[PDB]
């Protein structure tokens, strides 16, 4: 007399490809409070679907075909086209809501929009900005994935997006994840440089990007002292799938790192959104309301008129 | 470093700075602090040294050129120990060191001429490093360490084996599967003389400390109702509705804004305890308003479940659903696991309620004011409910084989009785104490109750100590004196035995206890006589309430098997439940199996007997080996149940019956595929237990002897060369005889003495007047304990005279003279 | 109080004592170690270990000294203090008085009503008044302060049973050792308990060798056997494993009393020991008489069972608990 409602087997489309709300996840929500929301931001081929699938209901021992979130296929990499479009949705058994996101400023979207108000570039930029604001207003934790380092363009985009939010103010947490890492990225000398440049590039970001999710506290570097770094920011690295010196790949096992990241993300804080207690159904309604409100907003139009 | 490999890997240059010393002593600063910022240099140096040493067989033969390399193995071992003992190593470096250690360990056992290498301090440091390498987050490292330890299992001192036992115990319950199997095999390879030791376990103590620290912390109130519902459904009904879910739940229940060790997060015991404690806290903190129903709904549900379980104890034919029927071998074990978790949950709930209505000091944090004010007004209701359910809780606890729960509940019930429900409480408490081998508590309760008709408690107190003969005699005398009819049976002389050491429920208890006591010493004739006496007494008394709760078919089967008559044994075994006799594998245990450990032990014994008779009939190499091996493997897999259950809680010890059954199953499995060709087919019970297992009774040696005689008699049907079992059998018989005599069991001791040598005091005198000296000393000791001091003295003096003109006469003349 | 650090990063706290000779303390600890050594054989075939917790002390001349510090031990007075605070808070809902003030608040009115006054000498006090005051005080403090503390500090029932048995055996051994030596001033602040294992350990080893009988308020109880201590052993009380443990301890001590006697003989002839703080001869004779079984008897020697029974009865009778110092806390 206490059986669960139902178990989700595959992700659903929360936002349509034409920027339209899709109310089809109510049957998978209950009247429970204290829910966790995860958002993801990144480039075209960063690997958001793979990381989200591995962190929600998948393990590296599985195959990309049975993953919760559909990943890129062999025939799609050659054409250089995106795979995930719109916004996805999936809830695990632990009552954890996972939200995916389509690529931002991806050339595939522009190419598909060419053969279809002034220029498509402005429309793509506005769409990315709107999705970023939505992810920054109703998500408890946001993870940023970057295929390569020193992009110098995503930080500015995030700073501009945080200033175009709709509305005792609340700032969601952020996580810097570097996908497809190499041995050169697993050295203390480079780690310090990464931390200093990150701190100097987000001096007045007004966000929570430090004091939580410390890499040094994850036992990755057993002998590295915490005082060696001036300020250990919330950063994490992910290596590839599992030469005068044989062996010595230069980084820990991929499974161990993904497991540690999953545990750290699962044990993250869950602060209140507004000055009222929100439930699963209430959270969904709030998300739909803010989505509709941001669609017909004035900040986006004002910013677009300047371009 | 890479270029130096040309000279390092040379096959024969005598330069001033030796390459070995250069990479082992000159470049020793790279392991101090350079390994933290530049681990590549350390890895390269270690790789070069390993490559240069592996080409010369790690310099083992040496331990001109030979004289120069006379101190290389010690240096290598010392370096390995120092590096492995560290806690700030890299993954690649640790893996390379583990591989090198495994190779060295395997090569160390390649020959028997390297025996002196097991005493150097370098070897001890290496073993310490290997022991410290296991029990880490990495799985491959643990597997490599376990394999290396299992390789050179022998030649290690008791100090290392003691820690290895604790490591295997804590690792027996892991979220993975390979780790459990590896540690299980390693544990099986350890002799029983160390596994049964009463030494303190550091790992169990650490787990207990972590749990205590977690409970002592302030409440978190982060447990969601869905998690509680899932746990309740998995405990009351067995369905969890989840697909390593414990680790995920534990990680999701934590918070980063606001401390259990990570290495202990992979253990199911810690996770289960944490989940139960959190569920109890959520139930108490929610004013008993759990999603299961209203405030009284939870009480009614728990009361009904406990009442049904308690009722099933009286009549095992009830066959309670969701608690007695399983679908495979996993369900049977899961049932017992759920029962244990339920008992723990009830205990935690009681502790929380007590701390919530009054408050503890330096133990648990005080709950909010609302909880205290709500529990203070409804304290009478809670006390009444607990008191009303204590009787059922005691029965449930005894059924699940948890005497501690019933002992605590009985003590609380007796304390609350400050004002015919009194005899039953004492009965249950006495039985529980008897199962824990605590004669002092039994005697104390007997004396305390004497001031309120309860003179039979002394018999149970004496029985708990191991004196089965005296206990049986006292039981028969008490039954005859309280019933009015003669219920005595043939046995040894009462005068000699003493010098060597009314309600229907009470009558039934005494009869059942006497039957179990007689079965313990393996006296089939006595059991038959007892059954006849009970039948006659019942027919001449019309009790209509006395009935022995023991399947006589199993007893008859055991007697036939021990007598060597396999023809009748097969027919008797055919009527036993479960899978048919071997001529499909997962569902070996039958349905409607009670969660009582006694039933599981009986089923395991039946399976072993079936396999033994099957092999005996098949013998008189793949005809009957492809199925027997699988059958024994499944039996051994099911026998790891109690061992894991003991580790689930902080018990600091393991059951002797379960451990012996598992060891016997493993020995049988090895003898089936080896046909008695290796020493691994013998029982690890040696004489070493004389100075380390004096707190156990004679029951454990009975199983070992029973299964050893089978192989001894089976040797007559093998023409190929086999290992000698006469020495092992004689050693086991002598040790068992010594332990039997050390407790007054004159009958069992005499039986063992007669068996090794191949009812009246004069009978022993007329039948008694490498292991020769031990046998003579044992005979003299038995005669002295039998009351014939003169005969024992004469035999000891004659023995001393004979040993004085012997060859060795080292531990015989001295012992004989001292005893005399 | 200071602190030292070792090579293994382990902290070893210590205590600095000045103007107080500690030569006798080292000898007492040596005696405790020697008596503990005799329990090596019995500790091989028994679940509860026969051990007496103790620390090490080293003198730094003639007045200074260092005393080893033990962590993880909680004094028994703490539980009583918390209970008093909880009771006061509960009463105020709908500081705490000191033992001296609380005892006087009850001994004053009784004496005034019986016809006497508080100005009379302490020795000139009726026995019934003291007995009544003690009985009234015992009925106020519940005996579950320590009995339930161990239960609330455990995790599993097996652990609770193990700690209970260990605590009972440790308490019996410690009490017997204190009675043989003659340790006095056993108040709540001089006894510590380890919730991790349940063992009991003493602290102030100053009033020993029957030195408590010469104070302004002589003590007749051999050891501390208050309501809380007796209740913490179980429902049986002092007739279960406590009596058996005491008998075993006495048997072991009497079997090897030669070592203790020789050690004490060497103790007397020590130029660095100052008993004054023929006295040593009297102390040695008293210890020898206690070990030989002729504690209080002209020529009859009491057996182990009789000695244990007499000691237990003399340490639990109400005729001796009432006539004692207020700070000894005879009601808790
Ligand atoms: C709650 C307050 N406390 C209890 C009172 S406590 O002290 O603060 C405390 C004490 C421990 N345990 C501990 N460990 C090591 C040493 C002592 C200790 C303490 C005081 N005095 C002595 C002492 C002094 C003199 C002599 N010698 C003579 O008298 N004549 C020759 C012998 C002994 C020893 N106590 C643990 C925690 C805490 Cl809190
Ligand atoms: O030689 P064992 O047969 O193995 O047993 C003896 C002896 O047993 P008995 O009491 O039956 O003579 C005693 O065992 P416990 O009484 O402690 O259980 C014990 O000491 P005691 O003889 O003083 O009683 C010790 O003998 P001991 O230490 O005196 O030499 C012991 O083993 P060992 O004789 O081999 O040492
Ligand atoms: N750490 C990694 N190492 C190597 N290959 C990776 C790694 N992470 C992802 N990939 C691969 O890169 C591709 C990532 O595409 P995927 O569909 O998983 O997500 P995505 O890059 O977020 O896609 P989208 O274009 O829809 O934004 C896949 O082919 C995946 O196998
Ligand atoms: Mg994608």
């Amino acid at each position: 007399k206490l059986l669960p409602p139902e178990r989700m087997k595959h992700s659903i489309k929360l936002v349509d490809d034409q920027m339209n709300w899709c109310d089809s996840a109510i049957e998978y929500l209950l009247d429970q409070t204290d829910v966790l929301v995860v958002g993801v931001l990144g480039l075209q081929g960063t690997g958001k679907s793979m990381v989200m699938s591995l962190l929600s209901a998948n393990t590296p021992e599985e195959d990309q075909r049975t993953y919760v979130f559909r990943a890129q296929s062999a025939e799609m990499k050659e054409r250089g086209g995106n795979q995930t479009s719109g916004i996805d949705f999936f809830i695990t058994q632990e009552r954890i809501v996972f939200l995916d996101t389509q690529p931002i400023l991806s050339p595939s979207i522009l190419d598909h929009l060419i053969n279809n108000y002034n220029l498509p570039h402005t429309y793509v930029e506005m769409q990315s900005l709107q999705i970023a604001a939505f992810l920054f207003t109703v998500c408890h934790v946001v993870i940023v994935v970057q295929d390569w380092f020193t992009d110098l363009s995503l930080y500015r985009f995030l700073q501009t997006a945080e200033m175009v939010k709709p509305s005792t103010e609340y700032y969601p947490h952020l996580v810097f994840l570097q996908n497809k890492a190499r041995r050169e990225d697993f050295c203390p000398r480079k780690l310090r440089q990464m931390h200093l440049m990150i701190d100097q590039l987000m001096a007045h970001s007004h966000l929570r990007y430090k004091g939580t999710l410390s890499m040094l506290q994850c036992n990755v570097f057993p002998g590295l002292p915490p005082d060696f770094l001036d300020s250990e920011v919330n950063l994490f690295l992910v290596p590839f799938m599992d030469s005068l010196l044989p062996g010595y790949r230069g980084h820990p096992s991929f499974q161990s790192l993904v497991s540690k990241l999953r545990s750290q993300v699962m044990s993250m804080a869950r602060p209140q959104l507004s000055h009222t207690i929100l439930t699963e159904k209430n959270w969904f309604h709030y998300a739909a309301r803010i989505w509709d409100g941001v669609r017909k907003s004035s900040a986006l139009a004002e910013y677009s008129r300047l371009l | 470093l890479s270029a130096l490999t040309t000279i390092g890997n040379a096959k024969n240059w005598a330069l001033s700075p030796t390459v070995f010393a250069l990479l082992s002593k000159n470049l020793m600063i790279v392991h101090s602090d350079l390994a933290v910022h530049f681990p590549a240099i350390q890895y390269a140096v270690l790789y070069t040294l390993y490559s240069h040493c592996t080409r010369h067989d790690h310099f083992i033969s040496s331990s001109t050129v030979t004289t120069a390399t006379k101190k290389h193995f010690s240096i290598i071992l010392n370096l390995l120990g120092i590096l492995l003992k560290k806690d700030n190593l890299n993954q690649d470096t640790r893996k390379l060191l583990m591989t090198w250690a495994l190779e060295a360990a395997v090569l160390m056992r390649k020959s028997e001429t390297y025996a002196p290498l097991f005493s150097l301090p370098s070897f001890h440091k290496f073993c310490k490093g290997l022991l410290a390498n296991t029990l880490v987050e990495d799985v491959n490292i643990c597997l490599q360490a376990c394999s290396s330890l299992h390789a050179l299992s022998s030649s290690l001192p008791d100090d290392l084996l003691q820690r290895c036992v604790d490591v295997c115990r804590v690792q027996l319950v892991h979220s993975g599967t390979r780790i459990r199997q590896a540690f299980g095999k390693l544990l099986k390879s350890i002799p029983l003389d160390v596994v049964l030791s009463n030494n303190n376990h550091t790992e169990i103590q650490e787990i207990s400390l972590a749990l205590r620290s977690h409970m002592s912390k302030a409440p978190s109130n982060t447990f969601h109702p869905q998690d509680f519902s899932d746990v309740i459904s998995f405990i009351l009904y067995g369905n969890s509705h989840r697909t390593n879910w414990l680790e995920r739940l534990f990680y999701s229940c934590q918070r980063l804004d606001k401390t259990i060790p990570r290495n202990l997060l992979k253990t199911d015991a810690v996770l289960w305890q944490w989940a139960i404690w959190e569920a109890a806290q959520f139930t108490v903190l929610s004013k008993l308003r759990t999603p299961l129903g209203r405030a009284q709904d939870t009480f009614q549900t728990i009361e009904g479940i406990i009442r049904s379980l308690a009722a099933h104890t009286l009549n095992p034919d009830q066959d309670v659903s969701q608690w007695t029927t399983a679908d495979n071998d996993e369900g049977h074990g899961n049932n017992q696991l759920r029962l244990v978790l339920l008992l723990q949950y009830l205990e935690n709930l009681e502790k929380l309620m007590y701390n919530a209505y009054e408050g503890c000091a330096n133990a648990l944090t005080s709950p909010p004011k609302v909880i205290r004010t709500f529990f203070y007004t409804n304290r009478q209701t809670c006390q009444d409910w607990l008191t009303r359910i204590r009787l059922s809780i005691m029965r449930v606890g005894l059924l699940a084989g948890q005497p501690a729960v019933t002992v605590r509940h009985g003590f609380d019930l007796l304390t609350e009785m400050k004002t015919n429900e009194l005899e039953v409480t004492i009965m249950m408490v006495v039985e529980a104490l008897c199962e824990l081998h605590c004669p002092e508590a039994i005697q104390g309760i007997a004396v305390w109750s004497s001031s309120i008709n309860l003179l039979w408690i002394n018999s149970v107190a004496q029985q708990a100590e191991g004196r089965f003969e005296k206990a049986s005699v006292e039981y028969q005398e008490h039954l005859c004196a309280m019933t009015g009819v003669d219920c005595c049976i043939s046995s040894f002389d009462k005068s000699v035995l003493t010098l060597a050491n009314s309600s229907p429920e009470v009558i039934n208890y005494l009869g059942n206890k006497a039957c179990e006591c007689y079965i313990s010493i393996a006296d089939w004739a006595a059991v038959q006589e007892w059954q006849n006496s009970i039948h006659d007494l019942k027919k001449s008394t019309s009790s209509t309430s006395l009935n022995l709760k023991a399947d006589f078919n199993y007893i008859k089967s055991l007697s036939s098997f021990e007598s060597g008559k396999f023809v009748e044994c097969t027919e008797q075994l055919e009527l036993l439940p479960g899978e048919n006799i071997n001529l499909d594998m997962k569902k070996l245990l039958p349905n409607m199996l009670s969660p009582d450990p006694r039933e599981l032990q009986k089923s395991i014994e039946v399976q072993l007997l079936r396999s033994s008779v099957c092999l005996a009939t098949a013998l008189n190499w793949q005809s009957i080996t492809e199925n027997v091996v699988k059958y024994l493997k499944q039996t051994s897999r099911i026998a790891i149940g109690p061992l894991r259950l003991s580790t689930l809680t902080v018990s600091q010890s393991l059951p002797v019956l379960s451990t012996l059954q598992l060891y016997c199953s493993s020995a049988l499995e090895n003898t089936v595929s080896n046909r008695l060709s290796t020493e691994d087919c013998l029982i690890p019970l040696f004489s070493e237990a004389l100075r380390s297992c004096k707190q156990h009774d004679v029951r454990p040696w009975m199983q070992a002897l029973r299964y050893t005689m089978y192989q001894n008699q089976l040797l007559e049907k093998i023409k190929e060369q086999t290992v000698p079992i006469r020495s092992h059998l004689m050693e086991l018989g002598l040790t068992a005889a010594k332990f039997a005599r050390k407790r007054g069991n004159v009958s069992l001791a005499t039986r063992l003495l007669a068996q090794c040598s191949e009812t009246t005091a004069q009978d022993l005198v007329q039948h008694f007047k490498k292991w020769g000296p031990e046998l003579d000393i044992e005979k003299t000791k038995l005669l002295y304990t039998a009351g014939q001091s003169t005969h024992a003295m004469e035999m000891l003096s004659s023995c001393a005279i004979s040993f004085c003109k012997s060859v060795k006469a080292e531990y015989a003349v001295a012992k004989s003279i001292l005893t005399l | 109080k200071l602190l030292f650090l070792g090579s293994d990063g382990k902290s070893y706290p210590y205590l600095f004592k000045g103007l107080e000779d500690l030569h006798l303390d080292e000898r007492i600890m040596q005696f405790l170690s020697i008596v503990n050594t005799m329990f090596a054989t019995i500790n091989r075939q028994e679940t509860p270990r026969f051990h007496a917790r103790h620390y090490s002390v080293t003198p730094l001349g003639t007045r200074s000294g260092l005393i080893q510090w033990v962590d993880g031990a909680t004094p028994l007075f703490g539980l009583y203090k918390r209970w008093q605070q909880r009771e006061a808070a509960l009463q105020a809902q709908k500081i705490v008085p000191r033992p001296s003030e609380l005892y006087y608040s009850k001994i004053g009115p009784a004496l005034k009503t019986v016809g006497l006054s508080l100005d009379v000498s302490r020795r000139d006090w009726p026995l019934h008044v003291m007995k009544a005051v003690l009985e009234e005080l015992m009925e106020a403090t519940p005996p579950n302060l320590l009995a339930k503390e161990l239960w609330s500090s455990c995790t599993t029932p097996d652990e609770w049973w193990r700690v209970t048995q260990s605590y009972a055996r440790s308490t019996a051994v410690m009490s017997m050792v204190g009675y043989i030596i003659g340790l006095g001033d056993r108040h709540l602040d001089n006894v510590l308990i380890d919730m991790t294992t349940g063992e009991v350990v003493h602290i102030d080893y100053n009033v020993c060798f029957e030195k408590g009988k010469s104070l302004r308020v002589p003590e007749k109880v051999p050891f501390r056997m208050t309501q809380n201590i007796e209740t913490a052993l179980g429902v049986t009380g002092v007739e279960g494993v406590f009596r058996l443990s005491c008998e075993q301890v006495l048997h072991i001590m009497r079997r090897g009393r030669e070592t203790l006697l020789t050690l004490l003989e060497a103790f007397v002839y020590d130029p660095l020991v100052d008993w004054t703080a023929s006295y040593a001869v009297s102390v040695w004779k008293r210890v020898k008489a206690k070990l030989e079984g002729r504690d209080v008897d002209p020529n009859r020697r009491m057996s182990v069972a009789e000695q244990v029974d007499y000691v237990i009865k003399e340490a639990t009778n109400l005729d001796n608990l009432a006539q004692l110092y207020e700070g000894w806390t005879a009601w808790v």
